């Protein structure tokens, strides 16, 4: 019983700083990237992901809050069943450990008009056997709103942080999963009606043979996880040909600098 | 390198107490001193001394008895004081190094004045003016505030001389501008050390003639090793230069001054003066209070009690100045004293009741805004420290000088920077917090001396009173220091590794022996010899090592192993050699300790975030004594969990506190702990240069992310803000409330660019700030970017970046320059493919700037690169341009070479012709495989031929095959041989004279550039050798010159040079020879010789060679096999990279060519000698010595004494020659011949001779591949054509089985050389950038009459073929026929438009074109159309000879005149009386150099060998520029300027000013002979001819040979009788034809070319007949003529009336003075 003999005082211990020290070391994981290859048939398309933009995507991410990129690409001159991923587009976004939050507006720029959309890629805190129902809902709603997203051609690549490394698995929606994700409003962990036959693995290879590139917003940066207020599902944005800053860069958290200066 | 050494422990030799070390053990006080006792403190009193009565009976020297140049420096003084009077002779009448020891304040800086005045006097003209650009004086002062006071007072005493005195400042690039205009630099030791550490190019350090070292007793401080480094470097450099530097040391009176004097090279008998403490201006009665209480509370109580009692002994009677040692302590003790005065009712003693000073105090207190100053000023107490306003501090100073403030508490700053004595001084404690030491420590000796020096006002008091209060156990120390007994020691050991690294990085120390020598100049050395016991040496050690040879070797060995462990130096323990490194260089140049750069090298990685960057910084060894104290741990913690950059370490670690302190300094937080605030100041005072070292490290490694974060952090440190803040904050004049309103408005800065003042004021919600913010927005630096991508191959890409400034300049904001980095980053923004510095000068703030560079590229092409241009000092100031490759068109991969066929070696007998075979059969028995493969085609057909093969393939014999064939077909057949270099053409001329004139008795000629000379040469000769421009002037007029059409053979050598800097003239003349061949239905055979070309097929197609006649050999087929080695050196500083090449040069000789001859190419004249000497130095310290000499020493003594360069004699003796532009051609011949014969084995050649070198070698080494261009002030890459020419010198077919070449280059060039020396070379046309003068000539000759013709013209060029093969290079985007048509049309349009605006041509119906007058003048004299335009825009109907010299010296033909030498400033100061003068002077401009060298020529002034060849090039064009002016004037009817320009032609020919004696033309006439002839009254050349022979012999006073030269000139002098007749003179009819026929008769037929020795080219006599009228100055007619024995000439005019007019007739020379005739009619 010490109200007076023993007195202690709380000292702040903010979490984003531990996550920032953690994200400084993401580059170690880019020398240990693995792809799941449990899909066997090759009946679907084969998706080739250039390592350069993969590694940059990993480097700009966070270990807890998910980030997403849009995939754009084409089939090689004589091989229509192969989809080369040529561009990853970063749009104003914010996220949690389970999902990402994107604007309704898909990328629009002159440089992308000769490519076709191939879906999206997102980081994940832990490896999973199945595609998330959040992901099935996200992909299905994007498809219902944007007809340029062929369900038989657009994929979800998941990039899971496994110890010391990164595991990549690629999925697509099946018709049943499209029709379920469209109407799904419970985005808990197990919503009504969710099914494993709603998605399927698509084959996916990492390549060193060609290089991808990034496009990023023209006025802002992409990371709004420190500004989630100023993010609006209807926000409009343009794009430029430039490489994205990393998660905890100064331009993503200007209040940490101005508010410390005020003290 | 004496082996049995030992590794010492430097730390155990260090004097730990710094300036507080007390070497003396006993202390003796003046007579009359005594101690008193009191409870817990002892007092020692020392009485004021009496002045030494005059013993030497030396009266004070009156200013009037000084030398008169020195008297203006003593204006307003009557006589020097006693010290200056005893020093006057040594200071003013000798250059003897001095050491003056005198109590602080006795006159020492007036002695330094006298020294500076001696130096100033050395540079005083007869005009009274001073050559302020002929010298510099360095004044080294310990404290910055002292530096500033000295700048003021020295500038004020020396104003009357026009001397600038200034402080050296922190900015590194733009300040050297002012440093050029500063004659006296005042700086601290450390700043002069940093400056002379960088060394480098464009240094004014060479001008330094006098260094003053004030307060040289700083030697005893921890800063003392800087002074040792400075003096040792200065004295060794005096020896390396033989240029003297006077050293003046000013010291307090302390023991070991005899050793200090030894260290300064002061003769004790002549330059040492010691004045004891009795020479203090005001006698000093000293009181020392030493407190014994060890309890802190009681001790500070006791201190305030002693202070109060001492103050009460002076209250009302004397001012009291109390020094305390922090800023807060000034107010704290002022308030302590004031409170104890009010508690004791004593405040009334300081201010008497009703004093006007009491009211002045109340007033200024109420007006003052310093709250401490407000609280204290009414009582007569004040504070003074750095943290106060300048107006506040000026108030305190003025009110203390005014006897108003009776108690002033202050810091050391006031004692150093301001002049303010007080009757009483109290030093309150001697304890100070040193962040560097991390703890409390005793005050520095310098601070104490200065502070106590402030007691006693000089002309108001009769005694000062200094009271020092300290710990009892420090009494002896302070008693020693203030009573002449604290010995000055050396602290050098503590800094030995760092100091030594500086001398290694500078090249001054290359091995341990050098380092032992260097340490022999240290003050450390002199103390070690005089007092070995102090420095860890036993007296037995010394008697065994009397010069301390071994001890110095051991110290140097210890230091070297430390530097080597830290990777700053590569130390070969066996040899003792020292190899510099990039880390070592950065450590020296950013003034960083060697442990710190080891840490940086160990921790920095490309993946570093801001987090590890701040940590890496916080681990610097500058901060190794910083600790986290318990009482800081709360405040630190409050900040640690709020800093925006996370910290991984606990706050128990010093590194975490240092990191937080940086982050708080940037956020501008005010801290509370006093320890914390002083630590933060120390940590951030050095963060900028430490972080700028990180920047340089990571930028030069190509790390793009870290280069961005590190430059960013430098700028946040310097601007005191984060990126995240409004960049508008960087305008200090902008009020902070507004910027914070805007930062709250939060919108992106960039959108402010697209709003006008009104919408600005709307978004802000402040309307007036609308216009102010608009202005600042557009003052913010901003650049627009665009690229022209130019593929070179499929893997190398040239980029042209255009930088367009997009902001308003304002010198208030931007200064006079703004600096940027251009960074070329790859697809991923991870690698800097290329970077460079870019300086936008205020001069050019509105002009576009062009940058060109190369980047590698690959297949499959990457999506894009990025070009970042980022400000070097502005935060948030950057532009990035994506460079996409989605539409890059690559050139087709280049073809396989022509197979080298294994033919049997072709015997000389193949030529089937004994006369032809006599050319070669002595030299060799068989032609090489290339000659053997092309022989059948060259010799046995008339097919056009292309031969491509490396230099040294024998391609000139291939040309000889075609000439021999021609000689068989046509007995008088004509071959024109074009080579692009004049020195190449002169070598070819000697060899082909020997082969084809002496042997075959054909006629060989070399074109000279004189059109009538060259027409006769082209007529008579069968082999005409020429450079391109000489053939251009000729063959432009081919329609009217049958000899240009009747050319049988056209050979062009080194044709790959179409792609280089002078390629367009070569492309044009080759296109012209093809076009003439197609006109004349009898084709001209062409043979092109080239280096290996990747696009050889394109050259061959352009010249009409079939595939079977195109021999496209690649470098692997050189008949002497070449072994090429490319060594990269990863040093980005040029001087240091050359130093690191020095031993590799020697090692390359011994590896690749230890017995056979070696040629070393170096980038400049200076380096040739330096590298010769270094090769000899390395030879001597090696086992093989003099191994390069093969003639005996006595065989080449006759050779040696014929040379004037004595260093060249010395090095030649040891087997090493050198060649540079500055040697007399005979010296070059002597060295070249000693090399050819084998006497000497190595020759060090300047890069600029690589085309006219007439020797070859087994091994060529190219030492660096860049050279400094003094016009653009930057390093320029060697053109690849020069490198191939250099490499071609490693080729000796008759002697060697192989050639060897080593190219030593900066590492960022290695890839490029491997690409463009191992593979054949792609060449492009640059004719589309040089079209105007060729289009103009073609419109003059009617080859182009319209725009369609101009397109058809272009189709004949190599440009036109390469546009199809590489469209992106010529800024085409497709190769379709209509793309090509459109591009050609636009080129034509742009060029005819420029011509027509320049009034060179006319354009009728926007279709037809026709030559105008100016265009015909440009074409005829082969002058740049812009020159002729400028002539039309500058010449007037009244212009004079000075105008003419200005006009012609500003012609375009002189912009490329070589620039470097700085005696131009000396000729410019002689231009105070140069006969003709104009206006402003610049020293860099090539046009001003040409104007100066022209005035030097007309005034027969002998210049450097370099300036001599420059004058020769200028004179090579002056005559035709003058004739162009003459035609411009005569076309405008202006008579006076036309005749003045005919005179100016005369003057430049005969080297002669406007009005001299015509007798100045005669050989061997001096001033005396002209005086004598004028005395007899002859004044004329014809008068010399008229004299009776013996009479003129008795007059001349001249040799017989000299009289005969006079006679040869007098026979060749023009002797012309003219007679003129006006035809039809009877019938004067207005408006009609006036025919004047003038005849010219020559008394003695011409006997040769003009006699004009001082003119380089050989001229022929030229005349103009003018008929202008003088009254109206109307040039009426004119006709130019060449005269043999007799000639008739017609002049046309159209009458003005039937008014019986009057005209003057002029017959005017262009070559001789005196022979001009005037008549009238
Ligand atoms: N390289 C060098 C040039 C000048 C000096 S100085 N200013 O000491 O004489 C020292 C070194
Ligand atoms: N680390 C490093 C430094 C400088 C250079 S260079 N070749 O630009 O000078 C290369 C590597």
């Amino acid at each position: 019983g010490p109200l007076g003999s023993m007195t202690q005082t709380f000292s702040s211990k903010t979490e984003w700083r531990v996550r920032a020290i953690s994200a400084a070391n993401l580059h170690l994981r880019t020398n240990h990237i693995y792809v799941s290859s449990d899909d066997i048939k090759e009946t679907g398309y084969t998706y080739i992901l250039p390592k350069n933009v993969l590694k940059k995507f990993i480097c700009i991410s966070d270990l807890r809050a998910q980030i997403a990129g849009y995939l754009y690409g084409v089939s090689p001159p004589d091989n229509p069943q192969v989809k080369e991923i040529r561009c990853i587009v970063m749009v104003p976004q914010w996220g949690t450990h389970q999902t990402v939050h994107l604007p309704g507006q898909l990328p629009q720029h002159e440089y992308l008009k000769e490519m076709e959309p191939l879906g999206w890629i997102h980081t994940q805190p832990n490896e999973s056997p199945q595609l998330s129902p959040q992901d099935v809902t996200t992909h299905a709603k994007i498809m219902a709103d944007n007809p340029s997203w062929d369900g038989e051609k657009t994929i979800i690549i998941t990039c899971s942080f496994t110890p010391g490394s990164c595991t990549l698995t690629a999925y697509k929606l099946t018709p049943s999963g499209y029709e379920w994700g469209r109407q799904n409003t419970d985005k808990g962990n197990n919503p009504k009606g969710y099914l494993p036959s709603h998605y399927e693995r698509v084959q996916m290879l990492l390549s060193d043979r060609f290089l991808g590139f990034f496009m990023v917003p023209a006025q802002s940066s992409w990371n709004y996880n420190f500004m989630g207020v100023r993010h609006d599902p209807n926000m409009k944005y343009e794009l430029q040909l430039a490489n994205p800053k990393e998660f905890y860069h100064e331009v993503h958290r200007p209040s940490h600098f101005l508010n410390f200066a005020l003290l | 390198a004496l082996a049995p050494r030992q590794v010492l422990d430097l730390e155990d030799l260090v004097f730990t107490q710094g300036s507080h070390f007390m070497a003396n053990k006993r202390c003796q006080l003046p007579d009359g001193s005594f101690r008193r006792q009191r409870k817990g403190y002892e007092e020692v009193h020392v009485p004021a001394l009496k002045p030494k009565p005059f013993g030497s009976e030396e009266q004070l020297l009156p200013v009037e008895k000084l030398p008169k140049y020195a008297q203006a420096g003593f204006e307003g003084f009557k006589t020097l004081n006693r010290i200056q009077s005893k020093l006057y002779r040594a200071a003013l009448e000798t250059d003897e190094n001095l050491l003056l020891c005198a109590p602080t304040g006795a006159g020492k800086t007036n002695v330094a004045l006298m020294c500076m005045l001696r130096e100033i006097g050395k540079h005083i003209n007869m005009d009274g003016t001073i050559n302020v650009d002929d010298f510099k004086i360095i004044y080294i002062a310990p404290m910055r505030s002292l530096v500033q006071e000295m700048v003021g007072s020295f500038g004020k005493r020396l104003a009357t001389y026009g001397i600038t005195v200034a402080e050296l400042t922190g900015d590194h690039q733009l300040c050297k501008e002012e440093i050029s205009a500063t004659q006296i630099i005042v700086c601290t030791p450390e700043k002069w050390d940093i400056i002379t550490r960088k060394g480098g190019e464009r240094t004014y350090t060479q001008l330094v003639r006098l260094i003053i070292l004030d307060e040289i007793h700083l030697l005893h401080d921890d800063r003392g090793p800087v002074l040792e480094a400075l003096v040792a470097r200065a004295i060794r450099n005096i020896e390396m230069t033989q240029e003297d530097v006077r050293l003046i040391g000013l010291s307090a009176t302390l023991p070991n001054y005899e050793d200090v004097a030894t260290f300064l090279r002061v003769d004790p008998a002549k330059g040492l003066f010691y004045f004891d403490n009795s020479f203090r201006p005001v006698p000093l009665e000293q009181t020392y209070v030493g407190i014994t209480e060890k309890k802190a509370i009681k001790r500070f109580q006791i201190m305030n009690e002693i202070v109060y009692e001492k103050i009460m002994e002076h209250a009302g009677k004397n001012q009291v100045l109390v020094f305390v040692h922090s800023r807060k302590e000034t107010g704290k003790t002022a308030r302590a004293i004031r409170d104890m005065c009010l508690e004791k009712d004593t405040l009334g003693l300081f201010l008497r009741e009703g004093s006007a000073s009491t009211e002045v105090l109340r007033t200024e207190a109420e007006q003052c805004k310093n709250l401490e100053l407000k609280d204290l000023l009414p009582y007569g107490f004040a504070i003074h420290h750095a943290g106060m306003t300048r107006v506040d501090r000026t108030l305190v100073e003025d009110l203390f000088a005014d006897k108003h403030i009776q108690v002033l508490v202050s810091t050391a700053t006031l004692a150093w920077g301001v002049n303010l004595p007080a009757h009483t001084v109290i030093i309150k404690g001697t304890q100070v917090y040193s962040p560097e030491k991390g703890r409390w420590t005793e005050l520095g000796a310098l601070d104490i001396l200065q502070m106590l020096g402030r007691a006693g006002r000089p002309q108001y008091d009769t005694k000062g009173e200094g009271i020092l209060i300290t710990s009892h156990g420090e009494l002896q120390y302070y008693l020693s220091l203030l009573n002449q007994q604290l010995p000055i020691e050396s602290q050098m050991v503590s800094k030995l590794p760092d100091m030594l690294n500086a001398e290694i990085v500078l090249g001054n120390v290359q091995n341990a022996k050098d380092a032992v020598n260097w340490l022999g100049y240290a003050y450390l050395y002199i103390r070690m010899l005089r007092s070995p016991t102090l420095y860890g040496i036993s007296h037995d050690d010394l008697k065994g090592d009397p010069l301390l040879d071994q001890r110095r070797l051991d110290l140097v060995h210890t230091a070297a192993l430390m530097l080597d462990k830290n990777n700053l130096v590569k130390y070969d323990k066996k040899t003792g050699n020292f190899q510099v490194t990039e880390l070592g260089r950065i450590a020296s140049h950013y003034y960083i300790t060697n442990d710190t750069v080891q840490t940086y090298n160990q921790l920095l990685k490309p993946t570093l975030s801001e987090i590890e960057l701040f940590r890496v910084f916080s681990l610097s060894s500058e901060f190794k004594n910083i600790t986290v104290r318990e009482e800081e741990k709360l405040e630190l913690q409050k900040l640690l969990e709020r800093v925006p950059i996370p910290v991984k370490e606990s706050i128990e670690e010093p590194s975490a506190k240092i990191n937080v302190l940086l982050q708080a300094f940037i956020s501008q937080l005010k801290l509370e702990g006093f320890a914390l605030m002083a630590d933060m100041v120390y940590v951030t005072q050095s963060a900028g240069r430490l972080m700028r070292a990180i920047f340089e490290i990571v930028l030069n490694r190509g790390w793009a992310q870290l280069t961005d974060k590190t430059l960013n952090l430098c700028k946040m440190i310097d601007k005191r803000m984060w990126q995240s803040m409004c960049p508008l904050r960087q305008f200090r004049k902008l009020p902070e409330e507004v910027v914070k309103k805007i930062e709250k408005k939060n919108f992106p800065f960039e959108r402010l660019y697209d709003l006008n003042h009104n919408e600005i004021g709307e978004l802000i919600r402040m309307p007036k700030m609308g216009k102010t913010i608009h202005k600042y927005v557009h003052l913010f630096p901003k650049l627009e970017l665009s690229v022209h991508l130019q593929p070179i191959t499929r893997s190398t890409l040239k980029v042209e970046l255009t930088i367009t400034p997009d902001f308003q300049w304002d010198e208030k904001v931007h200064g006079s320059s703004e600096a940027f980095w251009i960074l070329v980053e790859d697809v991923d923004s991870e690698v800097i493919l290329h970077h460079e510095y870019f300086l936008l000068k205020a001069k050019y703030a509105q002009d576009e700037h062009l940058i060109t560079f190369f980047v590698p590229v690959f297949e499959p092409l990457p999506p894009q690169y990025f070009i970042r241009v980022v400000s070097d000092r502005w935060l948030s100031c950057e532009t990035q341009l994506p460079v996409s490759f989605r539409h890059l068109i690559l050139p087709e991969k280049y073809p396989p070479p022509t197979e080298l066929l294994d033919l049997q070696p072709l015997p000389v007998s193949a030529l089937r012709n004994s006369a032809f075979e006599s050319l070669y059969q002595d030299k060799f028995p068989f032609f090489n495989p290339i000659q053997t493969q092309v022989f059948n085609t060259v010799y046995n057909s008339d097919d056009n031929v292309f031969v491509g093969a490396p230099t040294g393939s024998g391609k000139t014999i291939c040309a000889e095959f075609a000439i021999l064939r021609m000689l068989l077909q046509s007995s008088e057949g004509r071959c024109v041989y074009i080579t692009p270099m004049e020195a190449l053409a002169e070598q070819v001329y000697m060899d082909w004279y020997e082969k084809f004139q002496d042997r075959l008795n054909k006629k060989v000629v070399l074109l000279t550039g004189e059109t009538s000379t060259d027409l006769k040469l082209l007529g008579k000769g069968n082999i005409i050798i020429s450079t391109p421009e000489k053939w251009d002037i000729l063959s432009r007029r081919w329609k009217q010159r049958k000899n240009v059409q009747n050319i049988n053979l056209f050979v062009v050598d080194e044709v790959h040079l179409i792609g280089g800097e002078n390629g367009p003239v070569l492309e044009v003349i080759c296109s012209r020879m093809r076009y003439i061949s197609s006109q004349i239905e009898r084709p001209i055979r062409i043979v092109a010789l080239s280096s290996s070309l990747s696009n050889a097929k394109d050259v061959a197609h352009w010249l009409g060679c079939s595939a079977t006649s195109t021999f496209n050999f690649h470098p692997n087929v050189r008949p002497v096999p070449l072994e090429l080695h490319i060594q990269g050196f990863n040093i980005s500083h040029t001087q240091t990279r050359l130093l690191s090449m020095a031993k590799p040069v020697y090692h390359a000789i011994t590896k690749h060519s230890p017995k056979k001859p070696v040629i070393v190419f170096v980038p400049s004249r200076k380096q040739t000698r330096l590298t010769a000497i270094d090769i000899l130095t390395t030879c001597a310290a090696d086992i093989q010595r003099q191994r390069f000499l093969h003639c005996t020493e006595k065989d080449l003594i006759p050779y040696l004494e014929k040379l004037s360069d004595s260093t060249l004699k010395e090095t030649l003796l040891n087997g090493v020659g050198y060649l540079h532009e500055g040697l007399s051609p005979m010296e070059r011949r002597l060295v070249e011949q000693l090399f050819s014969s084998g006497a000497i084995q190595v020759v060090v050649a300047s890069r600029s001779l690589c085309w006219g070198m007439n020797v070859a070698a087994h091994l060529v080494i190219i030492m660096d591949t860049q050279y400094y261009n003094g016009k653009i002030h930057a390093y320029v890459d060697y053109p690849i054509y020069d490198v191939l020419q250099m490499v071609g010198h490693a080729n000796r077919p008759l002697q060697d089985d192989e050639g060897r070449c080593v190219i030593m280059c900066q590492g960022s060039k290695k890839d490029f050389f491997k690409k463009f020396l191992y593979e054949p070379l792609p060449v492009e046309s640059h004719l589309d950038h040089c079209m105007h003068d060729h289009f103009n000539a073609e419109i003059v000759t009617k080859t182009i009459e319209n725009k369609q013709d101009a397109v058809d013209y272009l189709t004949w060029t190599f440009l036109y073929r390469r546009m199809t093969q590489n469209p992106n290079y010529y800024n085409l985007q497709g190769i379709s026929h209509r793309h090509l048509s459109d591009h050609l049309s636009e080129l034509v349009e742009q060029t005819l438009s420029d011509l027509e605006q320049s009034k060179c041509i006319s354009i009728e119906d926007e279709m037809d074109v026709a030559p105008l007058n100016l265009g015909m003048i440009a074409a005829y004299y082969y002058i740049n159309y812009t020159t002729i335009e400028l002539f039309s825009m500058s010449l007037n109907a009244k212009t004079k000879v000075r105008g003419l010299i200005e006009i012609i010296s500003n012609a375009a033909e002189y912009e490329n005149i070589p620039i470097r030498h700085h005696e131009d400033n000396l000729l410019r100061q002689l231009a105070q009386k140069v006969p003709h003068k104009l206006n402003n002077p610049k020293f860099n401009d090539p046009h001003v150099k040409t104007n100066l060298l022209l005035q030097a020529h007309l005034s027969r002034m002998q210049l450097s060998a370099e300036l001599q060849s420059d004058t020769e090039e200028i004179l090579s064009k002056a005559i035709r520029l003058i004739q162009a002016c003459v035609d411009v004037l005569s076309s405008n009817g202006w008579l006076s300027p036309a005749l003045a320009a005919m005179e100016l032609a005369q003057m430049v020919t005969q080297a002669m000013w406007s009005k001299d004696s015509y007798l100045k033309q005669l050989p061997h006439f001096t001033s005396e002979h002209i005086k004598r002839c004028t005395d007899k009254g002859v004044e004329s050349v014809f008068d010399i001819m008229e004299m009776e022979d013996e009479e003129r012999n008795a007059l001349l006073q001249l040799t017989d040979s000299q009289i005969a030269d006079v006679a040869r000139f007098c026979n060749r002098y023009p002797n012309i009788e003219l007679s003129y007749e006006v035809v039809d003179k009877d019938s004067i009819r207005s408006g009609g034809p006036v025919v004047v026929l003038v005849q010219l008769e020559r008394e003695e037929e011409v006997t040769g070319p003009v006699i004009a020795p001082l003119f380089p080219q050989k001229r022929e006599e030229g005349w103009w007949v003018v008929i202008g009228d003088a009254k109206s100055n109307s040039l009426i007619s004119i006709k130019r003529l060449t005269l043999q024995q007799k000639a008739k000439v017609k002049l046309d005019f159209v009458a003005p009336a039937t008014g019986a007019h009057n005209y003057t007739l002029y017959f005017m020379s262009d070559a001789y003075m005196g022979c001009d005739q005037e008549y009238k009619f």
